[PDB]
DNA sequence: TCAATATCCACCTGCAGATTCTACCAAAAGTGTATTTGGAAACTGCTCCATCAAAAGGCATGTTCAGCTGAATTCAGCTGAACATGCCTTTTGATGGAGCAGTTTCCAAATACACTTTTGGTAGAATCTGCAGGTGGATATTGAT
DNA sequence: ATCAATATCCACCTGCAGATTCTACCAAAAGTGTATTTGGAAACTGCTCCATCAAAAGGCATGTTCAGCTGAATTCAGCTGAACATGCCTTTTGATGGAGCAGTTTCCAAATACACTTTTGGTAGAATCTGCAGGTGGATATTGA
């Protein structure tokens, strides 16, 4: 089935929850749409590179290292997947 | 009925979610979004159970971290409520997009 | 002894702006630039190869690395001009 | 010369030796040096072209660092690429926040 | 006579040979001295010993006998030096140090 | 038909027992620890690689490693770091 | 005739942004450079150029830090950069 | 570090496009600049020492700036 | 505006510090040949990943209400800018001496190879066991009177 | 100054999904016997890098005046937090089909390795030149009346 507008899937209660762990006590109402905008940019950039690595390896499957190497590029070095 | 004053449960939650480590976004919606974004780059891609988990670990991490800097930016403006400009300042200083 | 991309930058300078010349320091900035990118590009290419248990850096590594290293249109164009040069050199 | 063979100014020889003596990989393919050289050339082209303009715009016939910075920072893409680099003697793009202005 | 693992030779728990082999196949250099693998295995052993120690303590504080990430996070984020060493790194499942801005607390 | 993969798992565990005999570590945490050692490994060696180069050297000595360590590690982590290394190399050559 | 407060500043800003010369005194800096160096290693000698690097790097950084500083002051409605601003910027950049 | 006079700092804050400057800034800015230099130089030297030299060349600085993610153009690559 | 500062700002112009152009001498870069290999192409065993189906309760949504935060004003204390001064620490400019990056030129010690054994580790199975997930009073912590 | 009203702790329970161990093969360190180098070590340049030494001249430090920016204190419109009811969709669990990773073979096509010949690119003279740096003369941008 056709995937569309799934950025909306990142609900407001969730974003709050992520804001709570961040240490925010009060959240403006405009924040929710702004956060999505940023998350979708972060993701794009990280997935874009990931896939570039999947392509150079000539695979159809994005593997966890692909992501990790990708995160490493953007200096968002992840520990725990390889 | 008994009622908690505004902000009191906000503080309650902060302690709650900071003491825990589970992921705060629902798994399926995130997996969906990941495939949508990835699909618009290369068609017929497949993902390792873990590859998606990775992405979600990074994402949540990134955002939680942004919200901290975000919140220090609201505090600096004498405010107590984070706003977009609070989020943007933090990203300008960080250098994500000056 | 010692070497620099001064000669080549200057040649390139001429094609695009025959009338203009370039100072010492500015020349020096250009050298720094070439080397850097060179390193970035070569470094990543090294990395690609390695992830792929490869022992040889093909021009494919260079190209892919350039996709990862350069932004938007700078990237598109860079692949072209470099692929063009290989098509040509090879034949 | 290999470089004219690839119709390039940049030394395809020099780069090949640089890649061999660079520790990047166990062995370097023939197309590598060419490919990269051309990319180093093109990027050079691109920055000089803009500098030229800048220099031209300033009324000079000699490209200097300031011309390079103006060139670099004004274009978004080159700015992304040299985002964590500083041109010595470059200066900064003139920018004064609105609020600071006279009302 | 019987062979001495080079690691035992230097009195190290980490694998000095494994390290030497990774230094060569790594393409970091054309050649590798015999002391480098040793020296390095040692630095990696001690750093591993360093974060393991603080982690265990944190597992202790929480009445658990098995170290999990959270403990590693807690370890890494509280020591000033490890926290700087792993400043741009994120521990999957590690959470964040509990910290509430003073202004946000009740009157 | 098997595909053998390696990690410093076994070694980390050996060190885990020395500091805390009664403590144990989970898979995930063992994973974290594995990433750690590699990260560091590549950082140290990569810096080593640079040093040798900036100095027209074709061999990475245990000496380069050490300067690498000084440049990469902060404060006492580095002080103590170097102590273990040196000790390890001295003891190795002698026996 | 007296120029109202702050008018000059804008003229100082327009001016200095327009140039690219260093703005810290050569000798005092070099003196600063050697001093710090000597606390690390002694009887060191600097290449003339080395000090230019160090000064070029320092100034560039400092000017940049002020742009982020300013933005932090404006964000608080103030128009005068203060130490909290400088600290906020550094804290966000990840320097401390 | 006191050699870094207040009127020069103001200039720096001016290029940064700052209109008004609190009085404490100056001691503050001096602090930060001191840390910058200390960090950049310690690495430079380490590099100088590894080379078994008594002179900190312009390249050592260059290399140490790279390591601090403050890359510099104009003295080497 | 009308005026009276003080400011920029093009227009013009004259040489010395750089630039760019020459003129030659080594170090690479290119050839010619002969080899070593890396890894693409051809199966094919088989994990792992894409998909669906169900039952179920965890939670995202949307609505009321109203507490209290953000924002708009207003005010005046005094901090930091504009200045005109007085004075000295930076400029810079040779001038010289000498610590010292840099080059050689051997060579003894440390490495790289190329094989041949000899263990140490990894990938399954066999055994354990923290601890996740529930339960329940004790203990505050809150918010209304 | 009290007290319900609630949420948060902390300890005891107990099977089970996640370690801990237990065992067998084998890919890889270890052990030797050569075949190169690698990069110190004396010797010595030619540098650049310190050091005085010596004047001038911006450029820094100061002490005045005050203009207007920061700071604090109210007020109130209304935004966003807390709550409840609703009912949708994410979770959990397992079942299957099979696309496409990976592990082996096989071997040309391609990269590596010398040994040599040619040409190019880096240096240090020789030969132009662009801006630097002042110097007028004239709208500009400010500020007061
Ligand atoms: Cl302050
Ligand atoms: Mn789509
Ligand atoms: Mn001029």
């Amino acid at each position: 089935k056709v995937l569309r507008d799934n950025i909306q899937g990142i609900t407001k209660p969730a974003i709050r929850r992520l804001a709570r762990r961040g240490g925010v006590k009060r959240i403006s109402g405009l924040i929710y749409e702004e956060t999505r905008g940023v998350l979708k940019v972060f993701l794009e950039n990280v997935i874009r590179d990931a896939v570039t690595y999947t392509e150079h390896a000539k695979r159809k499957t994005v593997t966890a290292m692909d992501v990790v190497y990708a995160l490493k590029r953007q200096g968002r070095t992840l520990y725990g997947f390889g | 009925p008994h009622r908690y004053r505004p902000g009191t449960v906000a503080l309650r939650e902060i302690r709650r979610y900071q003491k825990s480590t589970e992921l705060l976004i629902r798994k399926l919606p995130f997996q969906r979004l990941v495939r949508e974004i990835a699909q618009d780059f290369k068609t017929d891609l497949r993902f390792q159970s873990s590859a998606v988990m990775a992405l979600q670990e990074a994402c949540e991490a990134y955002l939680v971290g942004l919200f901290e800097d975000t919140n220090l930016c609201a505090i600096h403006a004498k405010r107590v409520t984070i706003m977009p400009k609070d989020i943007q300042l933090a990203r300008r200083i960080r250098g994500e997009r000056a | 002894r010692k070497e620099s991309y001064s000669i080549y930058v200057y040649k390139v300078l001429k094609q695009v702006h025959p009338d203009t010349g370039i100072s010492s320091k500015a020349m020096g900035i250009m050298n720094s630039f070439v080397n850097d990118i060179f390193e970035r590009i070569a470094g990543e290419a090294s990395r690609l190869a390695h992830y792929n248990k490869r022992s040889t850096i093909t021009s494919r590594e260079i190209q892919t690395a350039v996709r990862l290293l350069l932004p938007g249109e700078l990237a598109k164009h860079a692949v072209s001009e470099g692929t063009k040069a290989v098509t040509k050199y090879t034949s | 010369t290999r470089s004219s063979r690839a119709g390039l100014q940049f030394p395809v020889g020099r780069v090949h030796r640089l890649l061999r003596k660079g520790n990047y990989s166990e062995r370097v393919g023939a197309g590598a040096p060419v490919y990269l050289a051309a990319v180093l050339e093109y990027l050079t082209a691109e920055i000089l072209e803009l500098a030229g303009n800048a220099a031209r715009d300033n009324k000079k016939t000699r490209i200097i660092p300031r011309h390079l910075q103006l060139a670099i920072r004004n274009d978004e893409e080159l700015n992304k690429l040299l985002g964590r680099v500083t041109i010595a003697q470059g200066g900064v793009l003139p920018n004064i926040q609105a609020v600071l202005l006279p009302k």
